[PDB]
RNA sequence: AUUAGCAGUUUCGGGGGCGUAAUGCUCUCAGCUGAUUCUCAAACUCUGAACAUUUUUGGUAAGCAGAACUGGCGAUGUGGGUUGAACCAAAUAUUGGGAUAAGACGUCUAACAUUCACUAAUAGAUACCACAAAAGGUGUUAGUUCAUUAAGACAGCAGGACGGUGGCCAUGGAAGUCGGUAUCCGCUAAGGAGUGUGUAACAACUCACCUGCCAAAUGGACUAGCCCUGAAAAUGGAUGA
RNA sequence: AAUCCAACUGUUUAAUUAAAACAAAGCAUUGCGAUAAGCUUAAAAGCUUUUGACGCAAUGUGAUUUCUGCCCAGUGCUCUGAAUGUCAAAGUGAAGAGAUUCAACCUAGCACGGGUAAACGGCGGGAGUAACUAUGACUCUCUUAAGGUAGCCAAAUGCCUCGUCAUCUAAUUAGUGACGCGCAUGAAUGGAUCAAUGAGAUUCCCACUGUCCCUAACUACUAUACAGCGAAACCACUGCAAGGGGAACGGGCCUUGCAAAAACAGCGGGGAAAGAAGACCCUGUUGAGCUUGACUCUAGUCUGAUAUU
RNA sequence: GUUUCAGGUGGGGAGUUUGGCUGGGGCGGCACAUUUGUUAAAAGAUAACGCAAGUGUCCAAAGGCAGGCUCAGUGAGAACAGAAAUCUCACGUAGAGUAAAAGGGCAAAAGCCUGCUUGAUUCUGAUUUUCAGUACUAAUCGGAACUGGGAAACCAGGGCCUAUCGAUCCUUUAUGUGCUUAAAUCUUAACCCUAGAGGUGUCAGAAAAGUUACCACAGGGAUAACUGGCUUGUGGCAGCCAAGCGCUCAUAGCGACGCUGCUUUUUGAUCCUUCGAUGUCGGCUCUUCUUAUCAUUGUGAAGCAGAAUUCACAAAGUGUUGGAUUGUUCACCCACUAACAAGGAACGUGAGCUGGGUUUAGACCGUCGUGAGACAGGUUAGUUUUACCCUACUGUUGUCAAUUGUU
RNA sequence: ACCUGCCGCUACCAUCCGUUGGAUAAUGGCUGAACGCCUCUAAGUCAGAAUCCAUUCUAGAAAC
């Protein structure tokens, strides 16, 4: 050259990497973003087409393979058949744009699904709208992050629609066993907590009350129910949230 | 191929691999089903054999025959009646492809996984021939003739090089022609065994025909 | 290694009508065993071969890498292949005449005559060697098969191309012909319950099918020679010109 | 208009780097009461010491502010430690004619046991689990002791990555706010913020519109001639091109296109131009500088003994 | 204290290492010693990081020998007992077994079972295998001593055979009424003579860690990175066939499964040319070129009423944009437009540019590393020299001396 | 220095100017056989692109 000489840099990065992090080791394996992904949701095509390279490395950037020693160290296992398996399985893959794309759907459809049970239904229902959950989802602008789940994201999407503003929904139907002459006070306590249907007035028998109490906020309110009565009781629940009752404003 | 567009498994070189006790990663053939139409129809009830058959040494693939087959498959209602049709290909693709593969495909240069202990992986599996070795054959009644040529032709196309059809003079999967079977059923002296024949034992068998009478039944 | 049905079976596996499920009858499945066939195996065999070419290993392949035999550029050029480390001819003291070699013999450029076919293509023209395929072609040449034909043909044009009957279906209707099925007979040289066009559908025309005339050849199906199609890449352009 | 960094004032690479580097006060640790600390010298002898802890010597951090969470397992550093193991030379005994040989007793150090993390450093992996509704508070276990606390962040620290959401724009891989199971953030390895400052890095807007749309004008070295003024330059040969084959991009060879002295001023298309027996790269049984629980060594040192005594 | 010696400390310093092969080199693996089978082209011989496997051991028996017996498997019977226990008889030229790999060899055995033994003993000579006809490993044959087995012939140099290992020195062990210690002949003590073990796995034998982005040297195109050359897996592009899509209808328009191609505008494979240096990437600038024609023109199709598309041909004559973002081609939006089509030309163009990156010295962060330091990890700052030569080109003088009359 | 500012040079930052014949391609035909018909084709030939070549335009040959 002169003094100019052509680098351009140690080998192309242009794969997914697949770092295991095992006996405190990289072991990394050449394969493509979206074919680990299809491979790890069920399509299990063939080990070395899901596989741009049969073999292990440390550092697929830097062109480093790894010893069969360190390898038997790690997973107790030497053929490469095995460990490639295990790296595809178990170890951080890189997804492309298009993969990450469908994960934001994804995460998406499940917090108007999981909403679906605290749905944002119009003046009167027309009980379902979960096309109009999602539709609300990004007019409130809202980080639908796919590293948390789902059921803490509905959480946090609840708490939003309340200031949007359409009020808060999570009701459902808690039928509290209670026995003795104290469930007649309970009852009569907890009337201008939540509503009161469904009753029965009993001193030597079980007085089947049915609620309608929060349900994402549920286990705690059982808790404090018991507490004030005195005695120990049981107060069955439906499973956690449900579109039986009104979903309007409520 | 998937791997391959079967331009450099076109012609016959290199001593056969096998899925053998030596490899092992050897994939399953692309078909393992080799025949078609009635299999329970006689050798008798079928007098009519046209072959398939290259003219030049060259490894058809195991899609390729599977395709092929499933021309003469199709050319079947177009033909009239799956009933009076056989075939068996007589070509299993018994020999494997190696497949040293090029870990660039994106990017990325080797010179320490190049071309050192670059030795294939098999895969491909393939049939070798040579030039005039059959490819396809069909047995069948002598009303279809034309349209199995038709299905032949068909076949031409979805195999590598110069092929050629000829009209046996047998019954079809036989060794004998016409002329000499009907003296076989005319004189009495053929044995049947379903789809294949058999024919009595004389200069057949000696040793074990001399002092007997239950082989002439 | 591995495909195909066939046979004798199976209260020894299982399910149907009969029978105790049946393995008994009549069907299929499963397993065994007997007779045959498909394809076959570098690491198998009952048996057995006298850098250039031939063999061969890896490789998608490479002017890649790697072996075998022999041959070649090393004290080896000359003549030839337009030109050229490997191809041929063939070995190099200095000469003359001769006759050949390989290769040429329009002109380049020493070297011509004859004779027969082929091609009509911006084609094609000195192995290596500087590219061409599968598949197409009513281009022309050669060829092979079987068929039609003096009961008169082909090609053409002229005439006829009917009835039971609107067969049964579907269907106001679809009558040969939205579409489907069975698809039979009478009379005739002659006519499918019909090849298409067309009609809401019938019809009409056209075909199959039959005769008139002209007057002797005709029809298919392949086969391979040259030519064409395929056949696009980068300064202007190379059968060497 | 704001972000990143460094506080500043200051300083530096004797010919590419003025920077965010260095420095710095402020904060902290250790050493040490004179025959001390630290260091210099073969030797003798010295310096800090024109000294005495409100100090000297050695480190780290780096102004202020607000903080510095846990771990002595590992490595280092220390110890009036248990030990009653190992343990050299000397000396002691035994044995053997002797040479010599074999026993105890046994220093420091190591081994051992405690201390120490503003010393190096580290601050998880798997089960459940705050209706796994869950970010992982909490429990249980495993190693290597502890298991990332407060802060902070796709930051100069984030591969995936143009991360997601938001703004800024007509349009933004840029910036900035937010989010943050953080490839691989984080508490004097110092963490967090920030006034003042900055030939500092990034962005956005106003900002005098020849950078550009699209150039022009004009004013100044060239050209000419005079002198000193084809110095230096040059150096296989030379210099017309198209394909071909050729150690595989020929100016020479093959075959083609073609061409007619001598010159001028510009041009940068070529001469695989010129400038270095390439430093990138790999080979040499070729070296250096530095490192370290390489191999070997050594001053210095700590301990033991003889002798002076 | 001072000598004088000894033990530890001791990268504060001293000197020196730091394998080899290798489709660049390191990461990798061992193909570095040896075995079998194939590679191996009917003696031998015959390579790769060629393929499928093995070796550093295991055995007082898993050795020697003699005698007896017959195994794997299957059939038919038989309290418990059936798919299995054990007991018969049938068939069984081996389908068993034989330390292990694989191939071979083997039935009055080479297997199993018994019995007795320790030829798994020593001295000496020859050979083979590899080969230099050197060593060693291994193996073979013949003798002499001494034993063993069995009547006896016979067999017995370890394992049925092909692998299961190692110089010199220095030690250490055995051997001998051994030799030698050269101024008293003795005593040891030592050395020798003879034969073994200690082990070198890089295996005919380099006591032996790292790094250098502060580096240096002799060299190398034998050996990488840009270029070109082959190639075309991969990239793009093109067909051929026609199951299907397409209301109907294979081919208007597509076209599965399958086959043949071109291409050198992807990248790999490669290492032929260049390391006594072709100035690496991008963008600006500019010509020219190719067509695989985006527009244009002239046409032919359509599932073409029209407009609007879609497909085909001739055709490269002319056109083929302004930005935002990014070092940037590539990329990714906005915006106009007839269209914003693909490319080439030493990945056209550094004595045309800036240097944005990448590629040195300074630094920062992260990660890794005991550390020196590493990072197709980011970040920030980091001299683009020479034409006055030859040509080619731009324009300009001069010549046209046989462009014929002194012109 | 500033405001004017001539000649001049210059700005799609101004103005004026950039043609017409044959030859073909694809393609559409015509007559028309090979092959009594039939066919754009074989003989023969009609139309016909930004094409081709001329016309127009720059230079003007060791050319007259």
């Amino acid at each position: 050259m002169s003094i100019f000489t052509p680098t351009n840099q140690i080998r192309l990065t242009n794969v997914a990497v697949v770092r295991m992090k095992r006996a405190g080791k990289r072991f990394e394996i050449a394969c493509y973003k979206n074919k680990v992904v299809g491979w790890r949701s069920g399509v299990e095509k063939d080990l070395d087409e899901v596989l741009q390279t049969h073999s292990v490395f440390v550092n697929v950037s830097k062109g480093q393979v790894a010893k069969k020693e360190d390898l038997i160290s790690a997973f107790g296992t030497d053929d490469q058949t095995e460990i490639c398996k295990q790296i595809l399985t178990k170890g951080e893959v890189q997804v492309s744009d298009k993969e990450r794309h469908t994960q934001l759907e994804q995460m998406f459809r499940d917090i108007a699904t999981i909403v679906a049970d605290k749905c944002v239904n119009p003046e009167t229902k027309r009980p379902y709208t979960v096309i109009l959950i999602e539709r609300a989802m990004k007019d409130i602008h809202y980080s639908v992050k796919t590293n948390k789940s789902t059921k803490q994201q509905a959480l946090e999407v609840i708490k939003q629609l309340k200031e949007k503003m359409k009020i808060e929904r999570a009701h459902m139907r808690l039928r509290f066993i209670l026995p003795v002459n104290e469930g007649k006070k309970l009852k009569e306590k907890l009337k201008p907590l939540i509503k009161v249907i469904e009753s029965e007035d009993y001193g030597q028998q079980l007085e089947i009350v049915c609620l309608i109490d929060p349900g994402c906020f549920r286990e705690i309110d059982e808790l404090i129910k018991k507490e004030t009565k005195g005695k120990g009781s049981l107060e069955v629940l439906n499973l956690k949230d449900v579109e039986e009752g009104d979903e309007k404003f409520e | 191929m998937g791997r391959r567009p079967a331009r450099c498994y076109r012609y016959c070189k290199n001593k056969p691999y096998i899925k053998s006790r030596y490899c092992r990663g050897v994939p399953d053939a692309k078909i393992r089903i080799f025949d078609l139409g009635r299999k329970k129809a006689s050798t008798d009830e079928f007098p009519l054999c046209v072959h398939l058959i290259s003219l030049e040494k060259e490894q058809l693939s195991s899609e390729a025959i599977e395709a092929g087959r499933i021309s003469c498959n199709k050319y079947i209602s177009k033909t009239g009646g799956k009933d009076s049709f056989h075939m068996r290909v007589r070509v299993h693709p018994w020999h494997v492809l190696r497949i040293n593969k090029m870990l660039s495909c994106a990017g990325a240069d080797r010179l320490q996984t190049g071309m050192r202990g670059a030795f294939g992986k098999p895969m491909g599996t393939v049939a070798r021939v040579n030039i005039g070795q059959i490819i396809f054959s069909i047995r069948t009644r002598d009303n279809m003739l034309a349209n199995v040529v038709e299905a032949l032709r068909r076949s031409s196309y979805k195999f590598p090089g110069r092929q050629k059809i000829v009209v046996s003079k047998k019954w079809g999967f036989t060794a004998y022609n016409r002329e000499a079977y009907q003296k076989l059923k005319a004189d009495g002296r053929l044995m049947n065994d379903g789809a294949n024949v058999k024919v009595i034992t004389n200069h057949g068998t000696l040793a074990q025909y001399a002092k007997d009478i239950a082989a002439a039944n």
